[PDB]
RNA sequence: GGGACGCUACGCCGCGACGAGUAGGAGGGCCGCUGCGGUGAGCCUUGAAGCCUAGGGCGCGGGCCCGGGUGGAGCCGCCGC
RNA sequence: CUAAAUACCGGCACGAGACCGAUAGUCAACAAGUACCGUAAGGGAAAGUUGAAAAGAACUUUGAAGAGAGAGUUCAAGAGGGCGUGAAACCGUUAAGAGGUAAACGGGUGGGGUCCGCGCAGUCCGCCCGGAGGAUUCAACCCGGCGGCGCGGUCCGGCCGU
């Protein structure tokens, strides 16, 4: 009963465990994002077996899946009323997505300018 | 320090051919729009006024 | 003239918008509001632009004359079709093609009329 | 623009585009133009020949103003005057010359570089070359030495 | 494995210019539709010389030009220039001409009108010859600058006249040991 | 705009001045609004107020129509306090409720020699533009 | 003699070949921070920034957007600097 | 002997900032050249924020009291006197899981939780047919307005000429 895409391909993806940062779990001060090593002696930097594996252009998503929702669609931050009537060409293949500083009486504002344009929103019933 | 390079000097003929292209631009209608000025109601974007 | 004004208008204008790896633009004549050459309202001598009605009920055709190109509020002038679904369409369909007024958006506001006169339709 | 510059691609590189081996010290080399009959012999001969050494007069109390001689060759010499008399004067059956004063126009020396055109001239120089003359005498002119 | 070298696989050329003016890049839109559909190589010369840079398309004197057309293409025949066509003060007679340039100098325009010519640009070019037929093209001295003298082979060589780098030419700037013959050695 | 040349229109600067006024320029600046029927009598738009008049409370949690005087000038607070404007304590005691005196309109005044003088000079320029104005 | 899409031409589309990397060099960042000129009839006590999060996700990645909690007063998107 | 153009990190009073924002900016945003140190010459800190308004918790009860438990103020004590927001290292407690090759990690699965999909009878959109209905309803004409085009083969008149 939700508001289907036209097509709705395969989504493939190469990897989608988080590429982690090098030794990122024996410290705290050592964060998750990704840091490419360039140590000398760095087991990470040169490839070697059983390590941690460092994100390559190998790893990019198929152009035609790329930024695609699970749904089918793809996300558009809205942050008003009038940002809505943009994708009412854009209807069946692009989704909006209401900003998280949007007021709640702003929101419920949103919702069925959608609803008559048919336009699928990520997060309808956000506060209620 | 005090003594950085804060300011910028121009060829005057530079200087003059920037305005002439700033007034050039300003009496096309398309331009003006993407400024964002709301003036579509205007009945001659070359708005010319009596000197009262 | 056209080309001149869009090499202006491409990137640094009020109209447009980027976020979320896409492109679009909030000009008032834009029909498909993507940010191009074709589609650009403000930039060609003959636009066409549809809209929804005042009232709610119809859609109202936004036609663009050759006299007063630099004087807009004269060049705009706008008719409203309140009729059936299959005459709307028609009308539209006859005042671009038949009138060879710009002829390559004749299917582009079928298509915004077709959705605007679904949005006004009542909800389930 | 800071942002333009090499240093923010630089960030997360440990040498920082200095190597490894030899890394940024402070003044390998020496300070300056050090070592011209040293280290740095060959920069200063493949490159800079005739850097060492004196040659020639001095000069105490030079002042550039006793030495102020502009030249000007046949090129621009009717450059001078405006375009009106050139007309006129290839016009007039008379054959009045006009006269082009190279000192009214801020230069002293005149040099026989370039072609005349086939009309009399009357010029008025505080010097003048031997070719310059030559120039001016096959067309039919006259030099003029003015102080 | 392929025992192939990457070192040189990327041929170094300009797609497109590196000016951001909005005049250039129409006149360039308006070439590019003529190289890819005309059959002449014209469309193929001025297009990859309207990408150049402002050395690589030096102003080509109008004396010059005449000198070029004292020996033209056997006479109604067009000029066309990539460059600016600049003034020469020490030419006295110029006849009337067909010239095709990006920029023209305001004396030059004056005295190339004087004459009975025309000065054209290159969208009226397009219109008047499309494929270039009629035409000769024409550049400017492209060693002619300054900087090539500092260029080639090194100074304080052998046979390697070259002008080298001076604050100021003097008796006493670099007229010693590397230049004399009593003092040293001299090439 | 402000075109004077020595006039500050810093913000930390403006601030200094306002919070470390000296006491006689604090009763200036706690001017009050006179009340509508006063308006056309007087011809004066907002005046300092003292300890003795009538206030009427405007904005606040103890807005209302209620005619309350004024109790005292408390000039280092910018409060002033009024009759009835009070809260209760925990204890059982009364406490005065500072306002401010912007939301304050004064509906009877405290005449005096001193107080009358400033009432036609108020008046007085208060005419002159309209005077040279028309 | 009465008719699908297209084309931000700095865009779109089709063919083949290739993809290691220290020092080092170059290019692209709709990666990130701060302030300024424009711009969004931008967001905001019906809840800003900041912080926490066993949720939904996106991008190879730098990082980013929503869902929940706390918070009480500012903040952000795009074009250039 | 002699003013003017000239200099001015001290002093008086100013105005301003594409500057910095309490480990920044003067050492000093605060009882700062203060506390403190050295015999002395001298060295020299740390330290901003309750709340809009103290309305700063009346009163009852345990304890000798510190400290609590009720009650009360406030929009909010989850703002309760060094009190705005309260992160990490670290510690205490609740829930779940696990535990003889120190712990931790990459790839691949599997199991268990967590909330979410608000899924639990699975798509609608156009074209054609059927019959039930309901309209003020179609094509074609007349009138008025508007717009486009015209090679009107060259109609007439204006305006301009980089």
């Amino acid at each position: 009963a939700a508001l289907r895409p036209l097509v709705k391909p395969k989504i493939v993806k190469k990897r989608t465990k988080k590429f982690i940062r090098h030794q990122s779990d024996r410290y705290v001060k050592i964060k998750r994002n990704w840091r490419k090593p360039r140590g000398i002696d760095n087991r990470v930097r040169r490839r070697f077996k059983g390590q941690i594996l460092m994100p390559n252009i190998g790893y990019g998503s198929n152009k035609k899946t790329k930024h695609m929702l699970p749904s089918g669609f793809r996300k558009f931050l809205v942050h008003n009323v009038k940002e809505l009537e943009v994708l009412l060409m854009c209807n069946k293949s692009y989704c909006a997505e209401i900003a998280h500083n949007v007021s709640s009486k702003n929101r419920k504002a949103i919702v069925e300018r959608a609803a008559q344009l048919a336009i699928r929103v990520t997060n309808p019933n956000a506060r209620l | 320090k005090t003594w950085r390079r804060w300011h910028r000097r121009v060829n005057t003929t530079q200087k003059r051919y920037a305005i002439c292209s700033a007034l050039a631009a300003s009496a096309l209608p398309a331009l003006v729009m993407s400024k964002g000025h709301r003036i579509e109601e205007v009945p001659e974007l070359p708005l010319v006024v009596e000197d009262k | 003239s056209a080309h001149l004004q869009w090499m202006v208008v491409r990137n640094c204008s009020s109209f447009l918008i980027k976020r979320n790896k896409q492109t679009y633009s909030t000009e008032p004549n834009n029909l498909k509001a993507r940010n191009s050459f074709r589609y650009n309202g403000l930039i060609h001598r003959k636009t066409v632009g549809v809209e929804p009605a005042a009232d709610g009920k119809g859609v109202v055709v936004v036609m663009k004359r050759r006299s007063g190109q630099r004087k807009p509020a004269t060049s705009y002038v706008r008719t409203t079709i309140n009729k059936n679904a299959r005459a709307t369409l028609s009308s539209i369909r006859h005042m671009i093609r038949k009138n060879k007024y710009h002829p390559d958006l004749r299917m582009a506001a079928i298509r915004r009329a077709s959705a605007i006169l679904r949005s006004q339709k009542p909800v389930m | 623009p800071s942002r333009l510059r090499k240093t923010r691609k630089l960030r997360g590189h440990v040498s920082h585009g200095h190597g490894r081996i030899g890394k940024h010290r402070k003044h390998p080399g020496g300070r300056g133009n050090a070592g011209g009959m040293h280290h740095h012999r060959i920069n200063f001969d493949k490159y800079h020949p005739g850097y060492f050494g004196k040659v020639g007069m001095r000069h105490y109390h030079l002042k550039r103003n006793q030495s102020f001689c502009p030249t000007v060759n046949l090129d621009k010499l009717w450059t001078l005057v405006s375009e009106q008399t050139r007309v006129n004067a290839a016009k007039n059956k008379t054959g009045a010359a006009p006269i082009i004063d190279v000192v009214r126009s801020g230069y002293y020396k005149v040099l026989g570089k370039g072609k005349l055109p086939k009309q009399p001239v009357i010029v008025k120089a505080k010097f003048f070359s031997r070719r310059a003359e030559e120039k001016i005498k096959g067309v039919g002119g006259a030099c003029v030495l003015v102080a | 494995g392929v025992d192939i070298r990457h070192n040189k696989d990327r041929k170094v050329r300009r797609k497109e210019p590196k000016s951001q003016d909005i005049y250039l890049r129409l006149l360039v839109k308006l070439y590019r539709f003529l190289a890819r559909r005309t059959n002449s190589t014209f469309n193929q010369v001025v297009l990859k010389r309207l990408f150049m840079s402002r050395t690589n398309r030096p102003p080509l004197s109008l004396s010059r030009m005449i000198r070029k057309m004292k020996l033209p293409g056997r006479e109604n025949k067009t000029a066309v220039v990539v460059g600016t066509v600049t003034d020469d003060v020490r030419v006295q007679e110029v006849p009337k001409l067909k010239v095709c340039a990006l920029r023209v100098t305001s004396r030059a325009r004056s005295r190339i009108l004087k004459a009975g010519g025309k000065i054209l640009t290159f969208d009226q070019l397009a219109l008047d010859s499309p494929k270039g037929r009629g035409t000769v093209l024409l550049s400017g001295p492209r060693k002619g600058r300054e900087v090539y003298r500092h260029f080639g082979k090194a100074p304080g060589t052998p046979h390697s006249h070259t002008k080298p780098y001076v604050r100021s030419k003097g008796r006493k700037f670099e007229r010693a040991r590397g230049r004399r013959a009593s003092r040293g050695y001299k090439n | 705009m402000k075109f004077n040349p020595f006039v500050t229109s810093d913000r930390s600067k403006n601030r200094k001045r306002h919070f470390n006024a000296p006491s006689h320029i604090r009763r200036k600046i706690m001017s009050s609004p006179l009340s509508k029927e006063l308006r056309q009598k007087y011809n004066v738009r907002s005046m300092p107020i003292r300890k003795d008049d009538e206030v009427q409370v405007v904005r606040g949690h103890y807005k209302g129509q209620q005619i309350g005087k004024v109790v005292q000038v408390y000039r280092k607070k910018y409060v002033i306090y009024i009759e009835r404007v009070q809260r209760e304590k925990a204890n059982g005691t009364t406490v005065h409720v500072g306002i401010h005196p912007s939301k304050v309109v004064i509906t009877r005044l405290k005449l005096d020699k001193d107080r009358k003088k400033i009432l036609e000079r108020k008046a007085k320029s208060r005419q002159v533009g309209k005077e040279k104005g028309k």
